């Protein structure tokens, strides 16, 4: 079912990057209603501007050129309780850069109960020119190498201490 | 029938208090809505039935002018318990005391009948 | 004169007749239930005739002499009661009319003497309850402290209930509980699960949990199941654990412990159940076996025109040409069968004519047979043959509906039988069958007078009751599916907990009865009637029983494998590349780093063991190598990770079958098998056994086949309903009566559906998985209830309509699962029987290394007698010393842990502040008073006081029990952990252990445990090994399927440490077909074939049917097997430590 998953923090200029905010209800078998709305503040800059709100089945985007006519969802669709929140832009440029915030509303329907919770996610973005490896990525794939040779070097200085005892050995009888 | 406990016949001294010790049984765990109580009394065997006591949610004494103010309920249903009281008796409380219980789930209603006799 | 003509009277073979004639009929009689008043005459029949009986037997013997000869017997005094509370009865009597006729009841009882030789009979089972008493101790002993333990660890536990946050009016919890006792009234302020009885269970602990957001977790109100689960009490605890160890619905106990505790108390469980349940069952199978063979073995060893007519004749029995003929038809009719097995819920005309037409062919070939052997050997001669007489009877029912009900056809599944003769198996299972009717008839009868007195007895006891109460067991009002009422529904419970299921309707019977009552009766039928069923089971099985440099670098990598480094390095891997395998989940994609090591590390692994087999092939050679099993297996799994690795390294490929060959990536774990010493000697084991298992697991199925070919026609395609969706309860049927009205309904309605079962009979293999499940009682009941509701194929389901279908069910389950199971028993241990005779008698569940330390154990069975000690010379020494070897000072010892023991049962939830300071204090005398026991020991016996290995436990315990005191007491001040506390406070159950060292009895069955432990430890280990290649194949295959039943928060294949939790349950093949239910359903409107699944690429969560089935069906079947190891293990050393 839903886990959630942290969105990546690199994005390469001039290429789509997809954001991911995922919250999962304590429950699965409880039917609630959400909605989200989604702030950004440009990096370098104070406070946060709403950018796009999606309730019901349409999304409204802000007006702003900064993130006008770039956006689309990549949230759950027709569920109406969508649980997982995504926002995916298409020719990603310098100017979507800096903190994002993201604010979730849910309605959740009880027997007599009607709750109404607010939980919020924060994902912080900065572009870059050049996609680049992860140092885990990196470190372990040379790190693998070297265990390789390791072994290899290993069974060999194995196989001629081996071999010269054995060799050894037939010329004495 | 329904199981109720009372005396059949119950002897006081004039002037005494009369407790009327009623016995109701019945499966299941009452409830407050559901659990009704009715207390009757005549002055004889053929006398019309004159209702001083019902239980509808709480209790509700009819304070019927032959009795003045001296009954009193004395009892806790949730206990099966439907007992009534009635204060320093007095000669033309004579008569027969009928207890009616009906307890939801149940359908059968209970009936107990005293026959108070009082001494002099 | 007179006494000559009674005496006559007396002993005469009509009189015993004519007694036993007039109780059987009595016994129709009970079962009215509301007798006619017209009958009242006849109970007065029945009376005189017992009274006379009496007389006669009276008058004859006593000669007036105070009925010396009449009393003497202990069976009469039965009789004599029976005629004198009729007489009290009409004489004044007590007030419990329905407790009345109970008594009655023993009338039938009478028949016991009655019957030749059943007096012999229940003496013989009254023999063996005496050799079960000292099981019974430990059983007592056993169940208390895990009572004890489970008492002080769950406590209030089951209370916990989500309760809403925010409250309208300023009400607090206190306030609102007096004011509600409704049951609509209770789910408002509660969560409350969708329709279940009660509030869903909450836990404090991440582990645990969990309640929707705007509810919080609060503990009030009553346990779960109508209080009656819950272990706040030592009784009620006790209960429960009694519960565990039966095995009735112990699921459900677990699973709500759990998710109250919190999943690390799964501890707790395994430790109960394995060696609680497990172990405890097994010796009481094992004395009552070991018992019932002295005692059978003591009785059995004291014993030692018409010329031309007949011209025909000479044709036929020329023609019947015995070599051809007779082989010729077995397979002949084994080709009928194979017809007759292919039916369906739907089925085209010209299919189903087929079946008239090769129905007929086969009627047309047999039907010329059977004039044909009578005419050659004349009816006399021909009819004498039993298979004979058998085989007419069958061309007679075909014959009978050849041109004219269901029920009758029905039968011609039973001709496959004849095939017997020629199979050994075929012999085995026949001759099992003969035994219960047959040597053991008396036995087997005294189960169904049994049966029969309990069902009668429940149903004057509780009959009325239910009737009255009803609403205190459902909304309709109505009577439940299982239900006292009636003599055919009495039956059926007292069948039911034949079979371990009483927990479930005896919580029933309780609300309707009342505790006290409904207990005792239940504990009885359990005790006592499974007791006879064991000693049948256990009876009838013994009873049917019996330059050249190549050269030097072969050489030289011979070296390297051989070497301990290398060897040593090679298990390393495999259990860090197993290890690797739990990691991915779900939750993988959390915790990206992670994932690419993993990645990566894989690829090292591949590269090691491509390495490592490389070096095989040169030190071993291909023809070594090859003809070995275990290389095979190592070879198999090196090429499924290579392969892979070269289509994920040679890149493109990466479309279907090739990510299919990714999954028994999960196979890994296997390779582990053959580097342990224990876990291999377990597959030895195994391996030896599957060509006898084979024999009869093909026995089985052709006796389960006529089962399920019976079963399809009875209820093939009738399992249909309209159901409403919403709360999937059934429509009426006065409205909606067939299929093709409850489609109308939907036309203009939303959510009513016509839907099938899953599970059921409409073709033969559904059928044989529909008779699984009843075989092992799991998921069975579901199944029932479709059965006796079902009318007709295209018709809706009235209500108990069949109601006698049960019938079919029933001897199912004596035949299906009773009497191959007893087959399958047999045949299993004695072939592990055999396998010890081959390898110079020795156990074959341990590794050498064990073998040595087995002995040992087997040294501390020896009583010679240790050095007494010398009273030293002091008078302190002395007279300190002098009162300690005092048979007095042990005994007041002892009698003061048995005292301590009291104090702790005494603890209950809620207790007030004063109780919990006596019982503080109380303690701490006992903490003194044991502490100062032993410091008097010490100071007579010095030295010598450390010898004994009992001192030492109880020196060790008095160290944890201060020690433990003072830590709750550090805890206190500085701390505040609840949990931590109540596991402190755990080391109290120490000197309760103390209580051991008295009896001997038990303690000689203690240690018969301890000496298996070896021989169960390389079981375990291979049955951990099993268990997690399992939860990895789960993981990856079962994540994502819609939760249903048995499939939720928790409990679900999502992670690896929750598909552990299922397994384990599983394991007792308990729940299982709970868990398979989700797995089952395919396509909409069932479930939705593409699903987001957030947070994660895959889509859909659609069980595989046919994948779903084969694991779930594998696992049971391999599980099974293992534990019929441990039965086997037990077995072996309980003989031998009480032969000793
Ligand atoms: C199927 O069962 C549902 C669930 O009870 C029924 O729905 C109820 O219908 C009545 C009257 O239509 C409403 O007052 C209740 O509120 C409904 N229950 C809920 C909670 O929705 C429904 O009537 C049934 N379907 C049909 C066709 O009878
Ligand atoms: C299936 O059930 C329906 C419903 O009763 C039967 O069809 C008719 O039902 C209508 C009510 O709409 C009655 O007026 C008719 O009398 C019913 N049929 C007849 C011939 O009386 C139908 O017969 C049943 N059997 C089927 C359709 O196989
Ligand atoms: N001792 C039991 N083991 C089974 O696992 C249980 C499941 O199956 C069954 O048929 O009904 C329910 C319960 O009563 C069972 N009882 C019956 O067997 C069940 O929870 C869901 O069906
Ligand atoms: C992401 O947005 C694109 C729009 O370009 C859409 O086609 C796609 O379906 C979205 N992803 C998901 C998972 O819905
Ligand atoms: C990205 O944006 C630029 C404008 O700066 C536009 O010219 C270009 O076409 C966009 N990329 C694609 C692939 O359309
Ligand atoms: C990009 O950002 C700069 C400053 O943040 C702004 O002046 C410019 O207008 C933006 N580009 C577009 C196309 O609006
Ligand atoms: C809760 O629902 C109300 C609708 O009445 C809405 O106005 C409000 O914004 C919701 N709360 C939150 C935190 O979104
Ligand atoms: C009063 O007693 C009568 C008995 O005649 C009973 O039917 C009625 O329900 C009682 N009244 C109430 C309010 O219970
Ligand atoms: C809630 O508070 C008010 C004070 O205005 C008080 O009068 C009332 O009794 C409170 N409600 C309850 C249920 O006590
Ligand atoms: C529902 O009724 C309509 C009549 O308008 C009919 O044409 C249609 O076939 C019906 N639906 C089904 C599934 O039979």
């Amino acid at each position: 079912g839903c886990v959630e998953v942290d969105s990546e923090t690199e994005a390469v200029y001039g290429m789509t990057f997809k954001i991911l905010c995922i919250s999962c209800k304590r429950r699965s078998e409880t039917n609630a209603e959400t909605f989200t709305e989604w702030t950004f503040r440009q990096k370098g800059t104070e406070e946060f501007v709403k950018i796009l709100r999606y309730e019901n089945e349409v999304l409204q985007l802000e007006e702003d050129e900064r993130f006008e006519g770039r956006v689309v969802w990549n949230g759950s669709r027709g569920t109406k309780d969508l649980q997982d929140l995504s926002i995916f832009i298409t020719n990603v440029t310098y100017n979507h850069s800096g903190d994002y915030e993201c604010h979730v509303y849910r309605l959740l329907f009880f027997e007599n109960y009607e709750h109404n919770t607010s939980v919020v996610k924060k994902i912080h973005i900065e572009v870059v020119d050049k996609a680049n490896r992860d140092m885990a990525s990196i470190v372990s794939e040379i790190m693998m190498y070297v265990l390789i040779v390791v072994l290899t070097i290993w069974l060999v200085a194995e196989m001629i201490y081996c071999y010269k005892k054995i060799a050894a050995a037939t010329e004495t009888a | 029938s329904m199981e109720v406990t009372v005396p059949a016949t119950l002897n006081v001294l004039n002037g005494s208090d009369a407790r009327l010790p009623c016995t109701f049984n019945s499966c299941y765990t009452v409830n407050h809505k559901q659990f009704s109580l009715n207390w009757t009394y005549q002055e004889c065997n053929n006398c019309s039935e004159e209702m001083f006591l019902q239980f509808r949610m709480k209790i509700i004494n009819l304070k019927l002018e032959r009795f003045q103010d001296r009954v009193e309920f004395s009892g806790n249903p949730s206990k099966y318990d439907v007992s009534v009281m009635l204060r320093n008796v007095q000669p033309e409380d004579e008569g027969i005391y009928n207890c009616y219980i009906m307890n939801p789930p149940d359908r059968h209603r209970g009936h107990g009948k005293i026959h108070l006799q009082v001494l002099m | 004169p007179l006494r000559r003509i009674s005496i006559k009277i007396l002993v005469h073979s009509l009189f015993s007749m004519l007694i036993m004639c007039t109780i059987l009929t009595n016994c129709i009689f009970m079962t009215m239930n509301n007798p006619p008043d017209w009958t009242k005459n006849v109970e007065y029949t029945f009376t005189g005739i017992y009274t006379f009986e009496s007389l006669v037997k009276i008058l004859a013997r006593g000669f007036c002499v105070g009925e010396f000869t009449f009393l003497r017997d202990p069976w009469n005094w039965l009789d004599f009661v029976v005629i004198v509370f009729a007489y009290l009865t009409e004489f004044v009597n007590l007030g419990n009319v329905s407790a009345l006729r109970t008594f009655r009841v023993l009338r039938a009882l009478k028949t016991i003497s009655v019957i030749p030789g059943l007096k012999t009979i229940v003496g013989a089972l009254i023999q063996s309850v005496k050799k079960l008493s000292d099981v019974m101790i430990l059983t007592v002993f056993c169940l208390s402290v895990f009572a004890l333990i489970g008492l002080q660890l769950f406590m209030g536990n089951l209370k916990h209930k989500c309760f809403r946050n925010s409250l309208e009016n300023n009400e607090t919890l206190e306030s609102i509980m007096n004011t509600l006792e409704s049951e609509e009234d209770f789910r408002k302020y509660f969560y409350y699960l969708e329709g279940s009885k009660d509030a869903l269970l909450c836990g404090f602990s991440t582990d645990s949990g969990q309640c929707p957001e705007g509810y919080t977790c609060v503990k009030i109100g009553r346990n779960p199941d109508y209080g009656y689960t819950s272990f706040d009490t030592f009784s009620w605890a006790f209960l429960a654990l009694f519960r565990l160890m039966t095995q009735d619905y112990w699921e459900n106990l677990y699973q709500q412990t759990l998710r109250a505790a919190g999943k690390t108390y799964m501890i707790f469980f395994v430790v109960v159940i394995f060696l609680g349940s497990f172990y405890l069952i097994n010796l009481i199978l094992a004395v009552v076996a070991m018992a019932y063979k002295e005692q059978n073995q003591a009785n059995i060893e004291e014993a030692k025109c018409s010329p031309y007519w007949i011209k025909f004749k000479k044709c036929i029995y020329f023609i019947v040409m015995d070599p051809f003929v007779d082989l010729a038809i077995t397979i002949c009719i084994v080709l009928n069968t194979l017809f007759m097995a292919m039916e369906h819920h739907p089925m085209t005309e010209e299919f189903k004519n087929v079946l008239a037409i090769g129905n007929l062919v086969f009627t047309g070939i047999f039907a010329a047979e059977m004039v044909l052997k009578l005419i050659a050997m004349d009816p006399y001669e021909y009819f004498q043959v039993g298979w004979n007489i058998f085989d007419s009877l069958i061309v007679t029912l075909s014959l009978v509906e050849l041109f004219l009900l269901s029920v009758l056809r029905s039968f011609r599944l039973l001709r496959v039988f004849k095939l017997a003769k020629s199979w050994p198996t075929l012999n085995m299972l026949i001759k099992i069958i003969g035994n219960s009717v047959g040597a053991l008839g008396n036995l087997t009868l005294v189960l169904a007078i049994i049966v029969f007195i309990f069902a009668v007895v429940g149903m004057q006891l509780f009959g009325k009751s239910y009737k009255e109460c009803v609403c205190k067991i459902n909304d309709d009002c109505t009577l439940p599916r299982w239900h006292m009422n009636d003599f055919f529904h009495s039956f059926l419970i007292v069948f039911r907990v034949l079979c371990g299921e009483w927990i479930e309707t005896m919580w029933d019977c309780m609300e309707v009865a009342g505790q006290a009552m409904c207990l005792i009766v239940y504990m009885m039928v359990m005790v006592i009637g499974n007791l006879v069923v064991l000693n049948l089971f256990l009876a009838l099985l013994l009873s049917s029983f019996s330059g050249k440099i190549w050269w030097n670098i072969r050489k030289t990598c011979y070296k390297i494998v051989e070497h301990s480094w290398f060897e040593s390095f090679i298990v390393l891997m495999i259990l860090l590349s197993s290890g690797a395998l739990a990691f991915e989940d779900i939750y993988i994609e959390r915790k990206k780093t992670i994932k690419i090591i993993l990645e990566y590390a894989d690829k090292i692994f591949t590269y090691i063991f491509i390495l490592e087999m490389l070096l095989k092939w040169i030190a071993y050679g291909y023809k070594t190598y090859f003809t070995n099993a275990w290389c095979w297996l190592d070879f198999l799994i090196v090429d499924v990770s290579l392969v892979t690795l070269v289509a994920n390294t040679l890149g493109y490929s990466d479309l279907g079958p090739i990510k299919s060959l990714r999954t028994l990536r999960a196979l890994r774990p296997l390779r582990a098998l053959s580097r342990f010493e224990g876990m291999r000697v377990v597959v030895n084991a195994l391996i030896g056994a599957i060509p006898s298992i084979m024999n009869v697991l093909l026995v089985c199925l052709i006796f389960w086949l006529i089962f399920s070919i019976m079963g399809v026609n009875l209820f093939a395609g009738k399992f249909y309903e309209c159901i409403n969706t919403t709360d999937g309860s059934r429509f009426p049927a006065s409205q909606v009566p067939n299929r093709s009205e409850c489609f109308a309904l939907m036309n203009v309605s939303q959510n009513v559906r016509w839907k099938n079962l899953k599970v059921n009979f409409d073709n033969v293999g559904l059928g044989y998985l529909s008779l699984l499940q009843v075989a092992t009682f799991k998921g069975w009941t579901i199944i029932m209830y479709a059965a006796v509701d079902s009318v007709n194929v295209d018709k809706q389901p009235k209500y108990e309509y069949s109601l006698y279908m049960y019938i079919y069910f029933v001897v199912f389950i004596i035949f299906g699962s009773f009497f191959t199971l007893n087959l399958f028993i047999g045949v299993i241990i004695d072939n592990f029987n055999q396998q010890k005779k081959k390898l110079g008698g020795q156990d074959i569940f341990m590794t050498e290394e064990q073998k040595k330390y087995y002995n040992a154990m087997k040294k501390l069975g020896s009583k010679k007698p240790q050095k007494p000690i010398p009273r030293p010379g002091n008078k302190i020494q002395g007279c300190i010393f002098d009162l300690v070897t005092n048979q007095a000072f042990d005994i007041s010892i002892m009698v003061l842990i048995c005292l301590n023991m009291v104090t702790m049962m005494v603890e209950k939830e809620g207790q007030s502040q004063h109780m919990t300071e006596v019982l503080y204090w109380i303690n701490v005398v006992f903490i003194i008073l044991f502490t100062g026991e032993c410091v008097l020991k010490l100071i007579s016996l010095r030295h010598y006081y450390f010898t004994v290995g009992w001192n030492i436990f109880d020196f060790v315990v008095v160290i944890i029990s201060i020690v433990g005191m003072f830590l709750a007491d550090l805890i206190e001040t500085y701390f505040v952990s609840p949990t931590l506390f109540r596991v402190i406070r755990l080391a109290r159950i120490g000197r309760i252990l103390r209580l051991v060292k008295g009896a001997k009895g038990i303690r000689t069955l203690l240690f018969a445990l301890m000496m298996s432990l070896p021989a169960l430890f390389n079981i375990g280990l291979l049955l951990f090994l099993v268990m997690f290649i399992y939860a990895i194949f789960g993981m990856s295959n079962f994540a994502y399927v819609k939760k249903e039943d048995g499939i939720n928060d928790m409990f679900n294949f999502e992670t690896f440490g929750n598909s552990m939790i299922c397994l384990f349950q599983i394991t007792t093949s308990a729940g299982w077909d709970g868990l398979l239910a989700p797995i089952l359903n395919s396509k909409p409107p069932d479930c939705d074939p593409k699903k987001v699944h957030p947070g994660s690429s895959v889509e859909g969560d659609c069980g595989n049917p046919s994948v779903g089935i084969f694991y779930f069906v594998s696992y049971i079947i391999i599980s099974f097997l293992v534990v019929v190891n441990m039965y086997i293990a037990v077995i072996l050393e309980n003989f031998s430590v009480a032969t000793e």
